[PDB]
RNA sequence: GCGAUGAUCACCCAUGGGUGGGUACAAAUGGCAGUCUGACAAGU
């Protein structure tokens, strides 16, 4: 008789006495939980299913639910006679393999737990048979994949990756700033008036890439970088400049630096666009409401998206200016009312006391939208709740604006 | 839907809403999702009542986390407009918090409802 | 400034410094898994809180034989967000392994995060009533501990131990009358559950009430023997 | 100056200095005993 | 005689190396979110970035992959086989191809930055031999540059007296003797 | 003198400090430890010292009960008067936070009651024979 | 086979280790450190 067992690396089959129940009785009664009995009955047929994590997860999901094509290609040649009896643990798998095409007899979760227990006990002794390794870390990997599938982690919904993105973005802003300042200074030995007249880091570096020395600039155009007046201005300064003459080794290395500057700027805008796309994927309603950037700032400030959901509305209203918050609470002045939301589009659209009121109502509506997007076990990702909350808050904003103050 | 899991039947809803109005009258009740979360944070809540037909359900569904984290009983009731009547305000309310105060006349009621809520949990 | 002394259980320690502490070792240095304060003396140590882990409270109350030795395999039922199974995996260390089981999804995600951090802990988000279902993955944990809040604690422990536990194994259960009966005296309840386990072939050895750190809470330790 | 003697305020660095502290406490003692 | 180039080049070498550190750590972090035991196996961060740039996704692993990542530095420490099985059976969560392109672009960015550092360091060496060759041949180009940066200018260094340059048992003897000879060299190279 | 917002802030600081102190401290255990033994003769002969293979102190004090085989605080200055003194200062510090917190809670409660009474109502002032002042507001739905 | 182009000038165990202090860089779910109010308002 055959017995089937499931291993993290493969599917195993062992042949034994057809009187399997009586064999189990002998096992448990004589304490045959040892290498003696398992060398008596080592293996019948093994199959190590391929090392593809998707194949692993799907095959085990099928083990949980139904019968696999791997199972078919294993059970193609179990039998010698038309009738063979196979031990299986799962009852649903038992009746499924009853209904399958070969139609050999099978037995469900009988007293054969003795067999399963002992063959797992000296499965380490079975490892020299087919799987010459330690299955522990195999099981770790498979379990993590299975848990991922069971919880249904969409590859896009990872708040921690969002915090990574925003922190990296801030750091990129700081370091691009310091590099641009350094390059402006180092080129200052050659064209200080330009350093003063233009302020854009990218514009400066592209200038260094296009022109190299002042009259070369006088003869070269800069239309696609700067407008006409600014490029003629740098023309005049090039005529009357106070910098030295530069060797081409120096010029080469300063040019390489400016190239690094523009490549960083291109990367930074690219990564910001990435962050836009990813947040639209994750929490679309909040993005629809307040805006992708301030949504990122909100999630970052709270840490977890879930904890940000847990926070009440007022904390979302004043999530940023906590320093002034607590200082004013302690010193009995009046608390701040904007915090981090102040950079939201609608609160920017409002004016003064209208800014305060729209801030409050936007805080509450955003709290609602945030909770829905975070805890929606299923979610359309369209952002329809965001659109409706936005419509409501816009009506509120128009009402406040049309609410005049002076008696006409 | 099992997301709003503990949903009171008619009788338990009656006694819940009655003690809710009592507490609204003696002013031991905080009305609204946000203020309820605030009481929950401060640990001053005797228990939590929620609506079950909110549009949608998650906006208050956030609460059971903090509730059963801090061991504060919570229960759902069928209609938010009914809950608004029970609270005694002009607008439908979706979630209210019965606070805790030793110097309350409704002590024994709140404790009976909280008893039955815990049994149901 | 802090003296470290070994507790009677291999893997746990007591710190005698400005304050006393009950502590374990660490495998993720400089990373507290749920906010508890760590110390170093150097080698990294991490404190338990008895109020937050029933195992911690039981150890603090004193136990004769806790069957989690470092070089072992330990199964955990009811790893609610994993705050305690982190400490258990710390006790076990790299030599052994810990198989945790959870059902409700949010603690499932938390425990997936923690099990991504640590390799000794392994996640089973599958339902605990169906060892038939999650029989794929883990093989015969050496000792079994349960914190499940469900009324059929003995039933589910019986299934798990029958299907998986090594014979002469150790089993530890956390039990609370406020959830099982909640209207009848706690010691009577504990008599009822110990009778259930003796029926289900678990020979009890000890049980402790944890009343300084948790009201109406018992922990029972017994041996699994004469079984297959 | 130092890294650990860097205090965020002139008052607290005045505290950190020690000779000042003993002179101040002394002087305050005798001025109080003359007041009393 | 201009040397503000030397000052700036030192500012760059230092800050740039710090930033190389930071961004290599970031790439370690992200490709650990995808596949962490590689980040544990290979600590050399530049090789880590190039290895990511090669194996974008952990799925791609064959024997030709084995050989090519063996050409990536070597096999002598079993890196090839160890990463192969670790990635075949990794517990690494999978993420979007957008994330893969992001991480690969970032690793490319760091690699270019490091190559820039090498170029700049050779620049500094030859510029020193241009400007202050005697001081360089005495102490070493990098350290001489650090001296000049501390002083503020070659002129400030040379104008500086011997003991102040020093602050700028036989260990003390040799240190002070070196300071004297260094100051003399700075004078010669400045004037 | 002070404002309700400041009082609320101070009380919440004290709550967080108190929970931190409780996290860092512990309490001595006192459980109802019950042993299961098989035969009546073994129970009659049972002694905790042998069943736990400990000594007198090791069995009287609970948390860490060693075996004699395993057996097979003077490092600090003035161990017998300084370390225990620090122990008690930590304990009384926790208790001081506790009682200042409860005083602040009482003050905040009184301030809130006064503020609400000024806030609204169709109020009636009722005095209870324990001398205590309450206000019963008439039953009116608030619009 | 010298020198102004520079001579000379905190603890413990026996030139070995431990304790401390100084400078740079990095990490922290370390600390400081607590997340506003809660029902009316706008027109007639």
């Amino acid at each position: 008789a055959y017995v089937l067992t499931e291993t993290s690396a493969g599917y195993a089959l062992l042949k034994a006495s057809d009187k399997k129940i009586y064999k189990s009785s002998s096992l448990i009664q004589d304490l045959d939980s040892s290498d003696k009995v398992l060398k008596e009955f080592k293996i019948a047929a093994f199959s190590k299913f391929n090392s593809a994590a998707n194949a692993l997860e799907e095959a085990n999901s099928i083990i949980e639910g139904k019968v696999s094509s791997q199972l078919e290609k294993l059970l193609e040649e179990i039998k010698k006679d038309k009738k063979s009896t196979l031990i299986v643990s799962e009852t649903k798998l038992a009746n499924a393999i009853n209904k399958l095409g070969l139609n050999f007899n099978v037995v469900s979760d009988a007293v054969t737990l003795d067999i399963y227990r002992a063959i797992k006990e000296y499965l380490p002794e079975l490892l020299p048979g087919m799987s010459d390794n330690d299955l522990s870390k195999m099981s770790l990997g498979l379990a993590h994949s299975i848990g991922r599938h069971k919880l249904k982690f969409s590859a896009d919904k990872v708040d921690v990756m969002i915090i990574q993105a925003i922190a990296l973005l801030d750091d990129l802003d700081k370091e691009l700033n310091t590099y641009a300042m350094r390059c402006k200074e180092w080129y200052g030995w050659h064209f200080p008036e330009l350093a003063k007249i233009v302020t854009d880091s990218v514009a400066y570096a592209r200038i260094i890439l296009t022109m190299g020395i002042r009259s070369k600039a006088s003869e070269t155009d800069l239309s696609e970088i700067l407008p006409e007046e600014i490029e003629e201005r740098v023309k005049t300064a090039a005529e009357v400049s106070m910098g030295t003459e530069i060797t081409q080794t120096d010029l080469d290395n300063i040019n390489a630096l400016a190239e690094q500057i523009v490549e960083f700027a291109a990367y930074r805008e690219q990564l910001s666009n990435y962050l836009s796309a990813r947040m639209k994927a994750i929490a679309p309603n909040l993005t629809q409401l307040v805006g992708e950037l301030v949504g990122a700032r909100l999630i970052a400030h709270s840490g977890s998206l879930i904890s940000l959901a847990k926070s009440p509305a007022s904390t979302i209203q004043i999530l940023g200016a906590e320093k002034a918050l607590f200082r004013a609470l302690k010193t009995k002045h009046d608390t701040p009312k904007y915090g981090l939301l102040y950079h939201a589009s609608l609160v920017g659209q409002a004016t003064g006391k209208n800014k305060g009121k729209i801030a409050r109502v936007l805080a509450a509506k955003a709290a609602v939208s945030l909770r829905y997007d975070a805890l929606a076990e299923d979610r359309d990702d369209s952002g329809d709740i965001g659109l409706e909350s936005r419509a409501k808050v816009e009506n509120r904003l128009s009402q406040l604006e049309g609410r005049d103050l002076r008696t006409t | 839907n099992p997301k709003a899991f503990p949903l009171a039947d008619a009788a338990l809803t009656q006694q819940i809403l009655d003690v809710v109005q009592q507490a609204a009258n003696l002013r031991q009740l905080k009305k609204g999702a946000n203020e309820a979360t605030k009481t929950l944070n401060r640990g001053i809540s005797e228990f939590i009542i929620m609506a079950a037909d909110c549009e949608p359900i998650e906006i208050l569904l956030h609460l059971p986390l903090l509730c059963e984290d801090k061991n504060v009983p919570y229960v759902f009731v069928p209609s938010r407009v009914a809950l608004g009547r029970a609270c005694g305000v002009s607008r439908p309310v979706i979630a209210a918090s019965i606070t805790t105060n030793d110097a309350s006349a409704i002590k024994t009621q709140i404790y009976a409802v909280k008893d039955k809520i815990e049994t149901l949990l | 400034k802090v003296v470290i002394e070994p507790h009677r259980h291999a893997g746990v320690y007591i710190a005698r410094g400005k304050e006393d502490l009950l502590v374990t070792k660490n495998m993720a240095p400089g990373e507290s898994v749920y906010g508890e304060k760590r110390i170093s003396v150097k080698v990294e140590y991490r404190v338990w809180n008895p109020f937050r882990s029933k195992l911690a409270a039981g150890i603090m109350g004193g136990l004769d034989e806790l069957f989690i030795a470092p070089g072992k395999k330990v199964l955990y039922l009811g790893a609610a967000s994993g705050t305690s199974v982190s400490h258990v995996s710390d006790v076990v260390g790299p030599e052994g392994v810990v198989y945790a089981v959870e059902f409700s999804h949010r603690p499932g995600r938390e425990l997936i995060s923690m099990a991504k951090k640590r390799p000794n802990i392994i996640p089973i988000i599958e339902d605990a009533r169906h060892p038939q279902k999650y029989r794929m993955l883990i093989g015969m944990v050496d000792c079994v501990f349960a914190d499940v809040a469900q009324p059929d604690q003995a039933r589910i422990i019986a299934l798990n131990s029958h299907m998986f536990l090594k014979d002469q194994g150790g089993v530890v259960i956390s039990i609370k009358a406020n959830c099982i009966d909640s209207t009848v005296d706690a010691e009577t309840v504990f008599a009822r559950e110990v009778q259930k386990l003796r029926e289900e072939r678990i020979k009890p050895l000890e049980q402790l009430t944890l009343e300084p750190y948790e009201r109406d809470h018992c922990i029972v330790v017994g041996r699994y023997m004469r079984s297959g | 100056m130092n890294r650990k003697e860097r205090k965020s305020t002139i008052l607290e660095t005045l505290m950190g200095d020690e000779a000042s502290n003993k002179y101040f406490k002394r002087k305050y003692n005798e001025i109080q005993e003359k007041s009393t | 005689k201009n040397d503000n180039h030397i000052i700036q080049a030192i500012a760059l070498l230092d800050q740039l190396d710090k930033d190389i550190n930071t961004f290599a750590m970031r790439v370690k972090e992200w490709y650990g979110w995808h596949f962490p035991e590689l980040a544990k196996l290979v600590p050399d961060n530049y090789t880590f970035a190039k290895l990511v740039l090669f194996i974008k996704d952990k799925a791609s692993l064959n024997d030709d992959s084995l050989h090519d990542l063996a050409a990536l530095l070597n096999e002598d420490s079993g890196i090839a086989q160890r990463v192969i099985d670790n990635a075949r059976i990794s517990m690494g969560q999978d993420i979007s191809e957008t994330d893969m392109e992001n991480v690969c672009v970032f690793a490319q960015r760091v690699a270019s930055l490091a190559d820039y550092r090498r170029q700049l360091y050779d620049y500094l060496c030859e510029k020193m031999h241009t400007v202050a060759p005697n001081l360089s041949e005495l102490i070493g180009e990098v350290i001489g540059a650090r001296l000049i940066s501390h002083a503020g200018s070659l002129t400030n260094l040379s104008k500086q007296a011997a003991s102040t340059v020093q602050i700028l048992k036989n260990k003390g003897r040799i240190s002070r003797y070196l300071a004297n000879k260094c100051s003399m060299a700075s004078r010669i190279d400045n004037y | 003198t002070q404002d309700s917002n400041y009082v609320r802030t101070l009380r919440q600081i004290e709550l967080k400090k108190l929970e931190k102190g409780a996290k860092q401290l512990m309490f001595k255990s006192s459980g109802n430890h019950t042993i299961f033994v098989d035969s009546r003769e073994k129970m009659n002969e049972f002694t905790p010292e042998k069943f736990f293979n400990t000594t007198s102190e090791m069995v009287n004090r609970s948390e860490n009960r060693l075996t004699k085989d395993q057996l097979a605080n003077a490092s600090s200055i003035m161990p017998k008067e300084s370390l225990d003194k620090k122990k008690l200062k930590k304990f009384k510090q926790v208790k001081q936070h506790l009682q200042r917190e409860t005083q602040l809670k009482q003050v905040q409660q009184r301030m809130d009651a006064q503020r609400e009474l000024l806030k609204k109502g169709s109020k009636k002032k009722i005095v209870d024979s324990s001398g205590k002042i309450s206000f019963k507001w008439k039953k009116q739905r608030k619009r």
